[PDB]
């Protein structure tokens, strides 16, 4: 009898949490674009 | 191209609902003709 | 060793013009008002010889 | 039931005919040889069958001057047919009045392409029954328990 | 080639397009078992790679029942028969997996004494069968929502494939958007069973 | 030869003549507000009315001696009629046993098997039978739907033509395959070419409509002042506005108001905007100006004529003329 | 051995000899969970949602049963057999007066999740409902002897039968 | 009254056949047919106990 012991955030928990969306954002700032001044602020 | 598992994937704990018998109509559209669980024997599942 | 996962995402997740017919007789909440429907009180349908002969 | 049958049966008095060039022997058997044949249910479920008692001349049989017996006054005769467009919306029945399965018809609603203004209103008077046959299905199971197919059936 | 020795499995061009496992799609080239594909080649689902099909094959559309619909395997076509088959691999790998359990159950509800998470399906999926997903996507039966899987004997539950609808992925699958991963949970005592 | 009358369609009437006497035994005796114990329904023949089981067993259940009905019966309809025409007698008996009957045409299943000469037994639908029984064609089912009248103070309540289809489909459920439908050709004639058959059905079909809308429409004008109110059409909310609007009734107000026909009561701004105003924090219709709502929220059952009358309203002078005078 | 010569997969038949193969008890095992679904033709089918062991004449029994309750001249019941048949009591010591002639001859069915029986098929425009088709087959179904339910034309979608 | 198995057999066969809770056994009566319709759901006696039927 689960879930009442222990939250939702217990046996609906995907643990992996990991990658679900993070990686999906890494390949948008893959698509934009850096460059000079991309550098230059590093700079 | 987002899947979000929360939309179709549903984890309700639903109330397993009452025929209900207060109501006579329905009564007997709920009679969900499988009341025939009678064969739950625990038969011998690999003889005969 | 080979490990089988998923594709990245192309479209929409849940299909649509791809989807399989739900699989229960779709005799729907309102054709046999068996459960789970709400009505307005104003709004009462279908009391043709009860409260509706007499509407308002 | 035998009771409101006819038991004299009339037959067709050809008032005045509805054409001045005669319609050979040669064609009559010719035209005929197609009636000989009406399709029946109206889908996928397309049966061309057979029909009984084929009349012999169809350039006569109805199309106009012919009469009917349905006599049924005193000063009344088996009344004259006049032609097709004096009657009202009969080429128009022609696109409305058919078996219609629903199948067939509400793809022609959710496309808008009717080939009848009508048929917007052969689809409600269809639909209003089929509602009707199930307010009446549960009209009922609100007296007794009514179960579909428990009986025996057949012999 | 020899009487004896004979390629366990040979490279392959559907045509056709058949549901089962050792099955492909219009126009994809798979390595199926040989007796599978030896009943293929003589059936017309399938033909051995030469350099003509690389290009283009007929392929099969239930329309008209005929070898009429031409499915040319450019670069593009190629990006698309990989997707959908790591796709249906998925698929039909979990599909076909009976995933096994080993725990522990003191007590007469045979019931699993710490019942299983989500977490310990996904786990299962990669240990066994090497199916590597999120566990988000596993929605439980009914039964097993509340106090998870919980019981010993065959469980089965649910797993959510979403990105099938830009493969034309229908009728080749028994659920385009599911699958029943099914568990078994065989018990055992502290000398083989964990948690 | 002798065509009787060449019009586009004025043949939807019996003869003044027989349409004289057609009501004068097919009528009403008005219901006198008294609680009916049976409506009872019998066929009898012409005037051969007796009284035997059929009738005056009925009667005699409650002790009524219908040797007096079946005179009183013929005291109106031994005269007027073909020999052996059974009609439909619909008696209704009164708490006060006082009865009241109206005697009605025959059953069109009587006329129907008249019509092709066909007895008891020789019809039947072809899926218990196996084969289409006796023609017809929609030219004789129009004189069949002639004396079948339910209104019979009001001859045509229910148009002819839509009278027909009725009779058409209790023809086809018999078994009655007629030639205009059914058949892959219709009456064949030696009149002119198919397409010269064709291009002189396709004004007729036409010319009619005009002709029928207008009996429909000046149908409308006599009916019930309530039928001609406002009843929006659904066909455009998708069935979770549909439900949606269903729990709260604010929304099906909200709508109704936002898509009336213009009038002089509704040409305020501020009303048809405080619903448009309530709509879109619901989400609903958002991106349909006021006009392209009242072209799809219109009664559809109004004749064509009258629903382009409705939705031009404020081109009609504005309703801003018509008013409650006084 | 063991299968092969199969007389057409009903039983397995000793490759070297005519009698049949006698295999082990537990052969065949019913007690997987099916994976493959069953496309059923019919307007209506009755699935096996568990896993038994079933008779021919348990099976025979509900057919004549399900025939009771079913319009005749509209649908034709469809009763599949392909399946693979199964022995009893067949050892020796273990039969009736070493009478392993009579034990053996039945033949019963191991049936695993999901494997359709019967079939309310058409033979015409007429429809069912499935409250027009639980009502037929809720007679057979007392015969049938593991738990069974009814699935509509088409693939069973085997996410609601469960 | 013969006990239908399961409370779910209930079925109401006559007009006047009704449900009723007779000491918390759902149960169907009728004043017509009064024992021929008369069902009655499975559960412990009116008066059970602890020891006797557990
Ligand atoms: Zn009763």
């Amino acid at each position: 009898n689960l879930n009442k012991r222990y939250g939702a955030p217990y046996v609906a928990k995907g643990y992996a949490s990991l990658d679900p969306r993070c990686s999906l954002d890494a390949y948008s700032s893959f698509q934009q674009t850096v460059t000079s001044a991309d550098m230059k602020k590093a700079l | 191209a987002t899947y979000d598992p929360a939309a179709f994937v549903s984890d309700d704990i639903k109330k397993d609902v009452r025929r209900p018998f207060w109501s006579r109509r329905r009564w007997a559209l709920s009679d969900n003709f499988m009341v025939p669980m009678s064969p739950k024997p625990k038969n011998t599942i690999k003889d005969e | 060793e080979r490990y089988y996962a998923l594709p990245h995402l192309r479209g929409p997740s849940m299909p649509v013009q791809l989807a399989q017919p739900s699989g229960k007789y779709p005799s729907g909440k309102f054709t046999q008002m068996m459960e789970d429907v709400a009505i307005h009180p104003l709004q009462k349908p279908d009391a043709r010889y009860k409260h509706n002969m007499y509407p308002a | 039931k035998r009771s409101g049958k006819p038991s004299d049966l009339p037959d067709y008095k050809q008032v005045y005919l509805p054409y001045d060039t005669a319609p050979t022997k040669t064609e009559l058997d010719r035209e005929r040889r197609k009636f000989m044949h009406a399709y029946s249910g109206r889908m996928e479920h397309r049966k061309m069958v057979e029909v009984k008692d084929v009349p012999q001349n169809m350039y006569t049989y109805g199309k106009e001057g012919m009469s009917i017996p349905i006599s049924i006054f005193k000063d009344q005769a088996d009344p004259v047919i006049g032609p097709e467009w004096t009657y009202p919306g009969i080429f128009e029945n022609k696109i409305v009045a058919q078996h219609w399965y629903m199948e067939e018809l509400f793809d022609r609603e959710k496309s808008n392409t009717f080939e009848s203004p009508w048929q917007r209103q052969v689809l409600d008077n269809q639909v209003k029954r089929r509602l009707g046959k199930v307010a009446w299905r549960m009209s009922m199971l609100n007296i007794k328990t009514i179960d579909i197919f428990h009986k025996e059936r057949g012999a | 080639m020899a009487p004896e020795l004979q390629l366990e499995y040979i490279p392959i061009i559907f045509t056709r397009t058949i549901l089962g496992p050792q099955g492909g799609f219009a126009g994809e080239e798979r390595l199926i078992k040989r007796e599978v594909a030896q009943k293929y080649m003589s059936e017309g689902n399938a033909v051995t790679p030469s350099a003509e099909f690389h290009q283009g094959v007929w392929c099969y559309n239930p329309d008209s029942e005929q070898y009429d619909r031409f499915v040319e395997r450019n670069a593009e076509f190629l990006d698309f028969a990989a997707r959908k088959r790591q796709w249906l691999d998925v698929y039909w790998r979990v599909n076909t997996g009976y995933l096994l359990f080993g725990r522990q159950s003191w007590g007469q509800g045979w019931l699993l004494n710490c019942p299983l998470r989500k977490k310990d399906i996904a786990q299962k999926l990669w240990e066994q069968y090497k199916v590597r997903v999120d566990p988000r996507l596993i929605e439980f039966r009914e039964k097993d929502r509340r106090t998870g899987i919980q019981d010993l004997g065959h469980n089965w539950c649910w797993l959510y494939l979403p990105g099938a609808e830009e493969l034309a992925i229908d009728r080749e699958v028994y659920d385009n958007k599911r699958v029943k991963v099914r568990m078994h949970i065989r018990k055992m005592s502290s000398y083989g069973a964990l948690y | 030869p002798k065509t009787v009358n060449i019009e586009p369609g004025s043949n939807r009437f019996l003869d003044p003549n027989v349409e004289a006497k057609a009501k004068d035994i097919f009528a009403v005796p008005e219901f006198p507000n008294k609680a009916v114990l049976h409506n009872w329904r019998f066929f009898i023949k012409a005037g051969k009315a007796a009284t035997g089981p059929p009738v005056g067993q009925e009667f005699s259940k409650l002790g009524l001696k219908a040797m007096d009905f079946a005179k009183a019966f013929n005291d109106r309809t031994k005269p007027h009629f073909k020999d052996d025409i059974e009609l439909i007698v619909r008696i209704q008996v009164y708490f006060d046993k006082s009865y009241i009957f109206r005697i009605e045409p025959p059953p069109t299943a009587w006329f129907l098997l008249r019509a092709i000469r066909k007895k008891r037994g020789e019809t039947g639908p072809v899926v218990l039978r196996g084969n289409y029984c006796a023609y017809l064609t929609l030219e004789m089912c129009y004189e069949i739907a002639k004396m079948k009248q339910m209104s019979w103070g009001k001859v045509e309540y229910p148009p002819i033509e839509v009278r027909v289809r009725r009779v058409v489909g209790q023809a086809r459920r018999m078994g009655i395959a007629i030639i205009g439908i059914d058949t892959v050709h219709s009456s064949p004639v030696k009149g002119m070419t198919e397409k010269q058959y064709l291009e002189e059905s396709e004004k007729h079909r036409k010319v009619h409509m005009i002709q029928y809308e207008a009996l429909k429409a000046k149908e409308l004008e006599s009916a019930p002042l309530i039928e001609r109110l406002h009843r929006p059409n659904m066909a455009p909310l998708t069935n979770t506005q549909l439900e949606e609007g269903l729990k709260d009734a604010n929304l099906l107000n909200a709508l109704w108001k936002s898509s009336h026909p213009k009038s002089l009561f509704t040409q305020d701004t501020r009303d048809r905007e405080m619903a448009r105003r309530y709509l879109n924090t619901r989400g609903w219709f958002k991106e349909m100006t006021p006009e392209e709502m009242r072209v799809v929220f219109l009664n559809y059952r109004l004749p064509k004529q009258e629903d382009h009358q409705r939705q031009l309203n404020m081109t009609n002078g504005q309703a801003q003329s018509q008013a409650y005078w006084s | 051995l063991r299968p092969s010569s199969l007389l057409r997969a009903y039983h397995y038949v000793h490759p070297k000899t005519g009698r049949p193969i006698r295999q082990y008890r537990k052969y065949g095992d019913p007690r997987f969970i099916n994976n493959e679904v069953a496309l059923i033709k019919g307007l209506f089918a009755l699935i096996t949602t568990d896993f038994g062991m079933v008779t021919q004449s348990q099976l025979e029994n509900a057919r004549l049963a399900i025939l009771r309750r079913m319009p005749r001249g509209s649908f034709a019941l469809t009763m599949h057999t392909d399946y693979e048949e199964f022995p009893v009591v067949q050892k020796s010591p273990e039969s009736r007066m070493g009478a392993g002639k009579s034990n053996i001859h039945h033949f019963a069915y191991k049936f695993t999740t999901g494997v359709p029986l019967f079939e309310i098929t058409a033979l015409s425009s007429r429809r069912l409902n499935q409250a027009e088709a639980e009502g037929i087959f809720l007679a057979g179904r007392s015969f049938i002897p593991l738990q069974t339910a009814v699935v509509p034309r088409g693939r069973v979608d085997e996410y609601h039968v469960f | 009254h013969p006990g239908l198995v399961p409370r779910d057999k209930l079925k109401l066969h006559c007009e006047f056949c009704r449900f009723h809770w007779v000491q918390d056994t759902l149960v169907v009566r009728c004043a017509a047919h009064p024992k021929e319709h008369n069902q009655r759901e499975i559960w412990l006696e009116p008066t059970w106990t602890w020891g006797k039927q557990q």
